[PDB]
C-alpha cells in the first residue's frame, strides 16, 4: 500500500509534490553537473567545491538500488540497441515527438552514462476529453487556397505524423523500477539534506550555477581593486 | 520587594482547544427530529384537507 | 459579587523575601568566539571561490559581511543562491548608506538569509550618482520593492530592473532625502490655496527652524578604539626567538 | 526550506485519502450539509452572549481606568512655598524627540535662576514622558488629563502662564501620582 | 511594459549612437503626448505652451558629454512620462511644473542688481 | 478533557436557580463569560500600592561600594573590532600558514623576511593569480583546511551548547490532531 | 502626390523656426537648406503626423530629413 510514494502526492511544503522518478533525476542531475564542470580549469576552487559535494552525494545515490534494478537494465539495455531510431533525439526531437496521446522517450547521453527520459499522456477523465488528447490545430484550410497557406497550414504533417494506434515498427519502453518509500526516507537521511524532493531542487539549482560561473569566469583575479578608503568606516585608531 | 509570583507559581490556565461536541448539533438526533414534525404535519394535513373537503360538500 | 470558589485572592499570598541579588558580569561578545573561525573560513573559502570579485571580508560578531566589486553582482549572488553550501534562498533586506567623504558615495547593502542552514550573509557593494548596479530582480523577486525604494531614497540606478519608479515620495518629487546633503524639511512644502480652488506647491518655510543640538556631541570620544578578536588561525604565524 | 540534517520525523504528510477511504458516515455526512450543524452552533454561541452582561460603560459619567504613570496635560509645578520648580536646566528641552519645547531665560530681578519664556507646541507633542523624566527638579509633568480638546489649534500653543495655571490647577493629582510612582522612578 | 503600461526596463546605452536614439526618441514621446496631457489634466494652456516647455527641459540638458549622465537623465524622463500618461500624478503636480502658476509670479528671481537691492534680496 | 474548571477562573459566577440554567443551556459549562472580579481586579488600584514597599534592586558586582571598579565591567568599551581580511591577507595565509597553524618553520632570522615575503606577493597577485601560478593541489590545500569538503554555513542559535541550526521537529500533541491543515512544531 | 504637398506647406511655412520661407522645394532637407536643428526637425515630423493623422515609428521618423522624404513616407501609409 504504502510501499511507493505517489507521484504528485504534496510532500507538505506547498507547491513541492512528491517526485515521480527521484534517484534517477538525482544521478542525471549531478552526472550532468560534473561534465558541466570540465570547462572549468582544475586551480579553481570553486570547481574543486561543487565536485567533492556532487561525487560525494553521487555515491550515496548510487548507494540505494531499487528493487529488481539488475533485471530492468539488462532488458532495456537490449531494447536500446535493437530500436535506436526511437529515441535517439536527433530525429524524433528532444521532447520525443509531437504525439502528446502517445508515449515518449528519448535516450541522453550526460558525464559518459546514458539516460532515457519519457514522457506520458496525463492521465485526464474521460468524459473530458477530445479525441484522446490529440492537439487541436484548428480546422483544415479548405476553399481556394494558395499553396503558401497550405504549407503554414502544416500540411506536410500528413506525409509525417503518426496515428495512436499506429505502433507497428516501435516498442513500448518498460519503466526503471522505483525505490520504495522505505528507501526513500533511508537515502535522505543519508544525505541528511531534508526531503528527496528538497534535494533534487537543489541539484537543479546548482546545474544551473556552472553556466553562470562559468560565463562569469569567477575564478580568474579580481576584476576591480578597491580604490584607497573605498571600505574606510568611523573605526578609532588601536 | 518587586512583583514577583506566588511561592508555589501560578496554576496551570487553559489554553488548549476546547470546542466540545453537542447533542444539540449532531445530525442524526436533528435528522431524526425533522422527520418526525413532517410525518405528524401531513398526519394533520391529510386529516385537515379532508374534512375541509367535507365542509365544502355541506356549503354545495 | 459571587466569586469562584476554587479562585483564591492572587494579592492574597505571601511572596518569599529577596535578599542580596548577585548578578555576574557578562561581557556579551564571548559565546560568538566558538564560531570565530567558522565563520572566517566560511568568508576565506567564498573568497578562494569567487577571487575574481570578492575584494575583502569581515566578521564583527556573528555576522560575516562579503566586500564585491558592482560587476560581480550577478555572479556573486547566484552562488549564494544556488551554491549546495550557501543557499541563501532569501533576500531579507537591500537598503543603502551614504558617504560623502567616498568617491562611491553609496554603500548598496545585501541582506541574506538561508533557513537550510540557519545561517545569515550581508554583502556589500559600491555604487555613485552616475554609476549603476546591476538588479538582482532575476533572482529574486522580492528584490523588486527593494531595490525601487533604493532608488527612491538614494538616486541609485539598478540595470536590468523592471519598472525602477519611485516607491515612497510624491509623485514628481525632486530629491533623494536620504543622501546626507537633502536637508531633514527637504525644499518646498503644500498648501491648499482658495483662489486655484487646488493644492499647490511653495518654497518651505517653517514657522519655527528646526534646531540642531549636534554641537553637543561630547568633546571626548567616549568609545575608545575597541578589542581585537580575530582568532588565530586567521592570524599571520610569528618567527621564533634565535 | 528544512533545516540541514536530515528530515524531521514524519514530515513527510501521508498520501490524500479518497472519497471511498473517508472516516465519516453518509448520513452524518448529508445531515451536517443540509441542516448547517456547525452554523447553527455558531448563533447558538450569540444567544449564550446575548444574555451575558455587556462590557460597556457610560461615559462620561463613567470613566475607564489609568495609571500613576499616565501621560496627559503638560503643567509646571511649584514648591510648597509657592516657588517655581523649574531653574531653566534645559534638559527636557534637549532630550524632546518631536522639539516642542521652547525656553529662554535669564536672572531674575532676585538672581535667581528662572526661566522667561516656557513654551510647549501640543501640536508637536507626541506625550512620551520624556521631560519628566530628564527634569532634575519634577518642575515639568504630564498631568493624568485627556479631556482639553480646543476649538482652535493656536489654543494648543501653551506658554508659561498657560502651564502654571495647569499645575496650580492639577498639583493634588500631580503629587499623588508622583507619591505613588517615584519609588519606581 | 510587462510590470505596468509604461515601464522602460533600465539599460545603459552602448555608445553616444544609442544614447542619441534614446534622447530623441524620448523628446518624440513627450511632444506627442502633449495634446492628451492638456486634456487629460485639464491645463489651462495650448499644446503649443506645453511642448514649448518639452524642449527647454531637453535643452537644459544639451551640452551634456558624459553617457553615464544621460543614462540617468534618460530613466529620470521614462520614470516621469510613465507617472504622468498614467494617470498618477495629479493636476497639482503637472501645473506645479508651469512655473507660470505661483502667485509671487515667474520672474522668482531680481532682474538685475538695482530692483533686487530695491526690494532686499528680490 | 481540555477545559478548566469554571470554579477556578477569576469572573463573576452564576448562582442558585441561575447557575443550573447556565449548567443545564450553554454549550459549555467551563467557559466564562469574561467578566473580572471587582474585589480581586486591579484591587488595589495602582495609585495606591504603598510607595514604601516597593524597593529598588541592585545587583551587588555592580552595585557594590568596595570591591567593584567600573574598568572591570565596562564592557561597551570593551566592544569588539571587525576582523577584515582582503586578498592579500588570504594569500599569506595561505603561504605560510596561521598563528594557529604555520605552514613551514619560520625561525628568527630568515623567516621574518620570509614571512614579509608572503606578505608582498599577496598584494601583488591576488587569491586567484596564487591558485593558478600552484595549481589544483593549491584547490585541494583550501578544501583541506574545512577538511576536504566545503565549510558549512554557521548556525544561529546555541541552544544545543553548539551554534547550529534549530531541529525543527513535529510536536508530540497536535493542537489540531489531524483535522485541520496546520501541523504543530516544537 | 501633389495634394500632400500643399498640405505639407500649411505647416512649414507656419513653423517659426524656418530661416526664411519659400525657401521650401520639392526636395528640400530640413537641416542643409531650411537651417533645422536635430529637436526642430523632430517637431516638424510630428506636425506632418498630425496633419495625415497616422502615427510615425521612430525608426521611420530617423529616415525622413526632407520634404520628399516625407511626401514619399506618407504615400506608402495606407492612412490619410
Ligand atoms: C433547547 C436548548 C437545548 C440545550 C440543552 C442541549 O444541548 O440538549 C442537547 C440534547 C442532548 O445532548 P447532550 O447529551 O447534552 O450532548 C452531549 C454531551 N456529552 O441533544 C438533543 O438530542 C436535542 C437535539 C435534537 C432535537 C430533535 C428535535 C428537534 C428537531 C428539529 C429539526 C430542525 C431541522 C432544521
Ligand atoms: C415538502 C415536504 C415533502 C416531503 C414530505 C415528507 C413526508 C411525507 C409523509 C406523507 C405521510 C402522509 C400522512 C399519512 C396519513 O396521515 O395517513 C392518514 C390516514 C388515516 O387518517 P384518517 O383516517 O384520514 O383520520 C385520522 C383517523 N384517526 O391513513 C391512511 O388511511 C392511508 C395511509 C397510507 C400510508 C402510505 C405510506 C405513508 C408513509
Ligand atoms: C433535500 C432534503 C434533505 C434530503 C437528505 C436528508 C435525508 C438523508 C437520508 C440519509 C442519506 C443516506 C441514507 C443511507 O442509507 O446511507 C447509507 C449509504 C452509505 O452508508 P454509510 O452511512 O456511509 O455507512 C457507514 C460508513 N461510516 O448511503 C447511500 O448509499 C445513499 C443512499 C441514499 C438514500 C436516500 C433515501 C432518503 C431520501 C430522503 C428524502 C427526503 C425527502 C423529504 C425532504
Ligand atoms: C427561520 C428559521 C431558521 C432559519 C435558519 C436560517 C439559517 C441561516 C441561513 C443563512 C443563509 C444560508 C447560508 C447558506 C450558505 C451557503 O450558501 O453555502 C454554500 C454551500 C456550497 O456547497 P456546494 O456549492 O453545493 O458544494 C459543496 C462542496 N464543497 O452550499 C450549501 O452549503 C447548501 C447546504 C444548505 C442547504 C439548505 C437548503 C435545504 C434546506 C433543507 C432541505
Ligand atoms: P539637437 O542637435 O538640437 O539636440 C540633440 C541632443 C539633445 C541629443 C543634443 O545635441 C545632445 O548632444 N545632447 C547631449 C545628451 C542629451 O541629449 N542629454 C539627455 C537629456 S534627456 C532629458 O533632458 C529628459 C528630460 C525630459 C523632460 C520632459 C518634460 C518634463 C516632464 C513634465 C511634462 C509637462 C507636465 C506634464
Ligand atoms: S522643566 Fe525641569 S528639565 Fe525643563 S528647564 Fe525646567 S527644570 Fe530644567
Ligand atoms: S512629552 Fe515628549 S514630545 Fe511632549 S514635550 Fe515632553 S519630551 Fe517633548
Amino acid at each position: 500500500k504504502g510501499k511507493f510514494l505517489v507521484p504528485g502526492a504534496p510532500t507538505g511544503l506547498t507547491g513541492l509534490g512528491t517526485h515521480p522518478s527521484p534517484r534517477s533525476a538525482l544521478l542525471y542531475l549531478y552526472h550532468s553537473t560534473l561534465e558541466k564542470l570540465k570547462q572549468i580549469p582544475e586551480h579553481s576552487v570553486y570547481r574543486q567545491s561543487v565536485e567533492a559535494v556532487t561525487r560525494h552525494r553521487l555515491a550515496l545515490v548510487e548507494s540505494v538500488v531499487p528493487e529488481g534494478y539488475d533485471a530492468w537494465v539488462e532488458r532495456a539495455k537490449k531494447l536500446l540497441e535493437e530500436h535506436a531510431d526511437q529515441f535517439d533525439p536527433t530525429k524524433v526531437g528532444p521532447e520525443g515527438g509531437e504525439e502528446v496521446q502517445g508515449a515518449r522517450a528519448v535516450k541522453v547521453e550526460r558525464d559518459g552514462r546514458v539516460f532515457v527520459v519519457s514522457r506520458l499522456p496525463k492521465e485526464e477523465d474521460e468524459r473530458v476529453l477530445e479525441w484522446d488528447g490529440e492537439v487541436d490545430e484548428g480546422p483544415e484550410l479548405e476553399g481556394s487556397r494558395t499553396l503558401e497557406e497550405k504549407i503554414e497550414g502544416g500540411l506536410e504533417k500528413i506525409f509525417t505524423r503518426r496515428d495512436v494506434k499506429d505502433t507497428v515498427g516501435r516498442v513500448e519502453w518498460e519503466p526503471e523500477p522505483q525505490l520504495t518509500a522505505e528507501q526513500v526516507a533511508e537515502l535522505e537521511n543519508k544525505i541528511g539534506a531534508g526531503l528527496i524532493e528538497e534535494v533534487i531542487q537543489v541539484a537543479e539549482g546548482e546545474l544551473k550555477l556552472v553556466d553562470t560561473m562559468v560565463k562569469a569566469r569567477v575564478w580568474e583575479p579580481l576584476e576591480e581593486q578597491p580604490r584607497p578608503g573605498q571600505w574606510e568606516y568611523f573605526e578609532r585608531k588601536p | 520587594p518587586q512583583d514577583m509570583p506566588p511561592p508555589g507559581g501560578y496554576e496551570a490556565v487553559q489554553y488548549k482547544r476546547n470546542l466540545p461536541s453537542r447533542g444539540l448539533f449532531r445530525p442524526r438526533p436533528l435528522l431524526a427530529g425533522a422527520a418526525v414534525l413532517m410525518l405528524y404535519g401531513w398526519y394533520k394535513l391529510v386529516k385537515g384537507i379532508r374534512e375541509q373537503n367535507e365542509l365544502a360538500r355541506e356549503k354545495m | 459579587v459571587a466569586l469562584p470558589k476554587d479562585a483564591p485572592n492572587p494579592r492574597a499570598i505571601p511572596r518569599e523575601p529577596v535578599g542580596e541579588i548577585k548578578q555576574a558580569l557578562v561581557n556579551p561578545a564571548d559565546k560568538y568566539q566558538s564560531k570565530a573561525d567558522n565563520l572566517h573560513k566560511y568568508g576565506a573559502w567564498l573568497m578562494s571561490c569567487l577571487p575574481k570579485y570578492i575584494q575583502q571580508f569581515s566578521v564583527w560578531k556573528d555576522e560575516l559581511t562579503i566586500y564585491i566589486c558592482p560587476t560581480g553582482v550577478i555572479p556573486v549572488f547566484s552562488f549564494l543562491k544556488y551554491n549546495t553550501n550557501a543557499e541563501f534562498t532569501q533576500v531579507s533586506d537591500i537598503t543603502a548608506v551614504d558617504f560623502p567623504t567616498r568617491e562611491m558615495r553609496f554603500e548598496i547593502v545585501y541582506n541574506l538569509l538561508s533557513v537550510r542552514h540557519n545561517a545569515r550573509i550581508r554583502v556589500k557593494t559600491y555604487a555613485d550618482e552616475v554609476t549603476p548596479v546591476p538588479s538582482i530582480t532575476s533572482l529574486y523577486m522580492g528584490a523588486n520593492w527593494y531595490e525601487r525604494e533604493v532608488y527612491d531614497m538614494f538616486g541609485v540606478l539598478f540595470v536590468g530592473h523592471p519598472d525602477l519608479r519611485r516607491i515612497m515620495t510624491d509623485y514628481g518629487f525632486e530629491g533623494h532625502p536620504l543622501r546626507k546633503d537633502f536637508p531633514l524639511t527637504g525644499y518646498t512644502e503644500i498648501r491648499y490655496d482658495e483662489e486655484k480652488k487646488r493644492i499647490v506647491v511653495e518654497p518651505l518655510e517653517l514657522t519655527q527652524a528646526f534646531r540642531n543640538f549636534e554641537g553637543g556631541s561630547s568633546a571626548w570620544d567616549q568609545v575608545g578604539p575597541g578589542i581585537d578578536r580575530t582568532p588565530d588561525t586567521f592570524k599571520l604565524p610569528t618567527p621564533k626567538p634565535e | 526550506a528544512t533545516p540541514a540534517g536530515p528530515p524531521p520525523k514524519n514530515f513527510r504528510l501521508p498520501p490524500p485519502k479518497n472519497w471511498d477511504e473517508e472516516s465519516e458516515s453518509t448520513i452524518d455526512k448529508v445531515g451536517k450539509y443540509f441542516l448547517m450543524t456547525e452554523m447553527l452552533r455558531g448563533m447558538y454561541v450569540l444567544l449564550e452572549q446575548f444574555f451575558r452582561p455587556p462590557y460597556t460603560i457610560y461615559y462620561p459619567f463613567e470613566k475607564g481606568p489609568i495609571s500613576p504613570r499616565f501621560r496627559g496635560e503638560h503643567a509646571l509645578r511649584r514648591y510648597p512655598s509657592g516657588e517655581e520648580r523649574c531653574i531653566a536646566c534645559k534638559l527636557c528641552e534637549a532630550v524632546c524627540p518631536a522639539q516642542a519645547i521652547t525656553i529662554e531665560a535669564e536672572e531674575r530681578a532676585d538672581g535667581s535662576r528662572r526661566t522667561t519664556r516656557y513654551d510647549i507646541d501640543m501640536t508637536k507633542c507626541i506625550y512620551c514622558g520624556f521631560c519628566q523624566e530628564s527634569c532634575p527638579v519634577d518642575a515639568i509633568v504630564e498631568s493624568p488629563n485627556a479631556e482639553y480638546a480646543t476649538e482652535t489649534r493656536e489654543e494648543l500653543l501653551y506658554n508659561k502662564e498657560k502651564l502654571l495655571a495647569n499645575g496650580d490647577k492639577w498639583e493634588p493629582e500631580l503629587a499623588a501620582a508622583i507619591r505613588a510612582d517615584a519609588p519606581y522612578r | 511594459v510587462q510590470p505596468t503600461k509604461f515601464a522602460v526596463t533600465v539599460r545603459q546605452s552602448r555608445n553616444w549612437a544609442d544614447a542619441k536614439q534614446r534622447v530623441i526618441a524620448a523628446y518624440r514621446a513627450w511632444i506627442r503626448a502633449a495634446p492628451e496631457i492638456q486634456t487629460m489634466y485639464s491645463i489651462p494652456f495650448p499644446v503649443s505652451h506645453i511642448r514649448t516647455r518639452i524642449r527647454q527641459e531637453f535643452e537644459r540638458h544639451r551640452y551634456v558629454n558624459k553617457l553615464n549622465v544621460v543614462d540617468v537623465l534618460l530613466q529620470q524622463s521614462n520614470a516621469d512620462f510613465q507617472e504622468t500618461m498614467n494617470f498618477w500624478r495629479q493636476q497639482s503636480h503637472v501645473m506645479a511644473f508651469f512655473k507660470e502658476e505661483h502667485f509671487r509670479g515667474e520672474k522668482r528671481l531680481p532682474s538685475n542688481f538695482i530692483t533686487g537691492f530695491l526690494e532686499g534680496r528680490n | 478533557s481540555n477545559a478548566v474548571s469554571i470554579t477556578k477562573k477569576y469572573t463573576v459566577q452564576s448562582t442558585g436557580i441561575w447557575e443550573r440554567i447556565r449548567r443545564a443551556l450553554v454549550i459549555d459549562p467551563n467557559r466564562s463569560n469574561g467578566v473580572p472580579l471587582n474585589p480581586y481586579n486591579r484591587n488595589p488600584s495602582p495609585g495606591d500600592n504603598p510607595p514604601l514597599e516597593y524597593t529598588d534592586p541592585v545587583t551587588i558586582p555592580a552595585g557594590d561600594i568596595a570591591d567593584n571598579p567600573y574598568w572591570k565591567r565596562d564592557f561597551r568599551r570593551n566592544y569588539p573590532r571587525p576582523s577584515v581580511i582582503a586578498q592579500a591577507q588570504q594569500v599569506a595565509l595561505l603561504s605560510v600558514g596561521s598563528a594557529a597553524q604555520p605552514r613551514v618553520e619560520l625561525i628568527g632570522e630568515e623567516g621574518t623576511k620570509a614571512l614579509v615575503a608572503a606578505e608582498e606577493e599577496g598584494k601583488e597577485k591576488g587569491v586567484a593569480k596564487y591558485l593558478e601560478e600552484k595549481g589544483a593541489e593549491e584547490a585541494k590545500r583550501v578544501l583541506a583546511l574545512t577538511g576536504g569538503l566545503p565549510p558549512t554555513p554557521s548556525g544561529q542559535t546555541m541552544v544545543t551548547g553548539q551554534w547550529d541550526v534549530h531541529k525543527y521537529g513535529l510536536a508530540e500533541e497536535q493542537s489540531y490532531g489531524g483535522s485541520y491543515p496546520c501541523r504543530s512544531f516544537v | 502626390k501633389v495634394e500632400v504637398y500643399e498640405r505639407i506647406k500649411s505647416l512649414l511655412a507656419g513653423f517659426d523656426k524656418v530661416n526664411d520661407p519659400n525657401n521650401i522645394t520639392e526636395t528640400a532637407h530640413f537641416a542643409n537648406d531650411l537651417g533645422l536643428d536635430s529637436l526642430d526637425t523632430v517637431e516638424v515630423v510630428m506636425a506632418i503626423e498630425e496633419e495625415f493623422s497616422i502615427e510615425i515609428p521612430d525608426k521611420d521618423a530617423d529616415q525622413i530629413h526632407s520634404v520628399d522624404k516625407a511626401i514619399e513616407y506618407i504615400l506608402r501609409q495606407p492612412d490619410a
